[PDB]
């Protein structure tokens, strides 16, 4: 339709700003422990999927929590400590964050730039009605 | 359903329990 | 001497076709590209040209014909 | 009559994709107010309605926030850029018909 | 007759719209990873034929995938992860699709301004007299 | 068909018709004259 | 129903840059002992309101 | 049913034309409600129909001089 | 002089445009001058009066400042576009009424 | 009244006393 490509591209930059928020929370709960209820805190990702209407969008099905194992830490003056006196700190990779960070970013400004390109070739478009 | 489509009633509103009740 | 009747039928039909492309692209509804939109008003637009000028050529002439003196 | 049959879907194109501009600037204008629900308009309903105030509805939320905020900056972009192309595509159209209509007179 | 520039300048803007609208998509999903029912995403490239009805314009055939080489990355640490927990990544080429992007807006830019030479020349011709 | 072709068959078409009316108007006014003159 | 765009753009300019003008001065008086009467400076901020008539631009109600 | 005619198509066409002044006229004071697009599309469909008030006029003036300036 | 009023309108509208288009730029220009006050007119009211010389009023100040200086930057540029706009508008309208009425005697 | 409206007599001058009296 000529037209969805403004929808493709939007979507593009919906992910990768869902992934990013996802990324900045982990990096934000490094370190945390005992969230809401006492269950131990645990990583996510996200999942990209294509919108098969062929070519066309990319959009996030659900968030997935990463199956890595806990970092079980001797400390038995937390409450927390099971009958070895281990509490569970979350699993957050640092480089990946960083890394998955610089993608989101990277893809982001290349989507907007295709999206800068489009809107000239449409703005031209339309002289030949006339 | 899908976000970013039209809707005919608003979302509940948001809360951030530190401690749950 | 139904001919010039049944082309500026074909031409209104043409355009009228031609608005309801622009109509039904602008319902917001996907079955256009923006290109053959506005490639049909082009040529529509080309078309009723070409009528009136047909129209304002046969005009001058039957103007001619009935200015005789015999 | 005849001749505001010819333009009046034209013209009610353009004044729900004004009415839908406005719509877009006041809800990426308070983009930081907490509790302000996002806002638009069904476009395809509003205008075949209109050629048969306004009806608005709530936009679904993509990502929470503790405020209560539910704008998402780049989706109001894409819709804003879409409706100001969409907007200006229907001027020229018509344009383009009132200078035939026009031109038909000579 | 000099109306078929029109059929044929249409024909060339429908061809570069369609390649963008894949080049566009190819870009979007390049990150993208498990499409629908589990097959990972590929790249998709499209074709160009001449719509010969001597010479004419050009048409696109179909949609072919990309037979370049589909990258892998090691995590097992991923429920997609095969016998070797390796997760298949689609073969895109950043470079390539914005070469193919900014080609082919320069070629839509000119295939317009070849229309609006024709018609203002049918224009002149209908003016003639 | 060719859209210069038509215009220069409206051309031809109005250049005849131009001519036969001259020649026929410029006849019958001659006749005209013969016939009121003694 | 066109020119209400200039209105609504205004007043989310004024806003902003009220808010900036409070930050601004936040940071400056970050380590502000006193103040001309005596009693200790305190972190001001503002509050924003729906500036409707429906739906419009953004107004700050007050500080 | 001639002039009576005549006079209904004048009064539309004035119509029109006023129709067209008072909105712009509202507009151009401040009042809410009117859109420049519309009063635009407004002023432009009241030129054309005087445009084809003028042509209707210039031609009824032509046939009628040319069918009362033969001589009987 | 049926033609002189009916002009007038449109006239008069484009000057008072005019002149809030000059104080507008007399207080862009004076925008760093201490203790200036922000002036301006009032359109409608002034123009009903010029139908039925020109007084001025004080715009209301919108954040202190210890210098004396009350004219804002983002309103009045705000302003500034918003009458330019108007008075292009007014322009153009003035324009097609004077052509229409032009056409006519061809 | 709200701030960018228009008033008919001018702003009160502004001070920034170093130390209150």
């Amino acid at each position: 339709a000529l037209l969805n490509i403004f929808d493709i591209a939007g979507s593009a930059l919906a992910a990768q700003s869902k992934r990013l928020n996802v990324a900045a929370s982990n990096l934000a709960n490094a370190d945390s422990v005992t969230g809401p209820d006492g269950q131990p805190y645990r990583a996510k990702q996200v999942v990209f999927q294509v919108d098969a209407a062929a070519t066309g969008g990319v959009k996030v099905a659900s968030v997935i929590e990463s199956q890595a194992p806990e970092k079980l830490v001797y400390e038995p003056g937390n409450p927390l400590a099971d009958a070895n006196g281990y509490v569970k700190m979350p699993n957050v990779d640092v480089v990946g964050e960083m890394v998955n960070t610089m993608s989101a970013s990277r893809s982001y400004q290349a989507n907007i730039e295709v999206l800068n390109t489009v809107k000239s070739m449409m703005l031209k478009t339309l002289t030949l009605g006339q | 359903g899908v976000p970013g489509a039209l809707s005919n009633q608003p979302a509940p509103p948001n809360e951030a329990p530190i401690a749950t009740p | 001497a139904g001919q010039l009747h049944a082309a500026l039928d074909r031409i209104s039909d043409r355009q009228a076709a031609a608005r309801v492309q622009a109509e039904k692209f602008t319902l917001g509804e996907p079955g256009i590209a923006l290109n053959d939109v506005m490639a049909d008003m082009q040529k529509a637009s080309v078309s009723m040209q070409m009528g009136i000028q047909v129209r304002n050529k046969l005009v001058a002439a039957y103007q001619e014909v009935m200015s005789m003196q015999v | 009559d005849r001749l505001d049959a010819a333009l009046r879907f034209q013209q009610e194109a353009l004044n729900l994709r004004a009415q839908r501009q406005e719509i877009l600037a006041a809800n990426i204008a308070n983009a930081d107010t907490p509790g302000y629900q996002a806002r638009d308009i069904d476009f395809a309903s509003e205008l075949k309605k209109v050629m048969v105030a306004v009806d608005l509805l709530y936009r679904v939320p993509d990502q929470p926030s503790l405020d209560g905020n539910t704008v998402d900056m780049d989706r109001e972009r894409t819709q804003f850029a879409d409706n100001s192309l969409k907007y200006q595509m229907g001027l020229t159209v018509l344009g383009s018909q009132l200078k035939g209509m026009m031109n038909v007179l000579q």
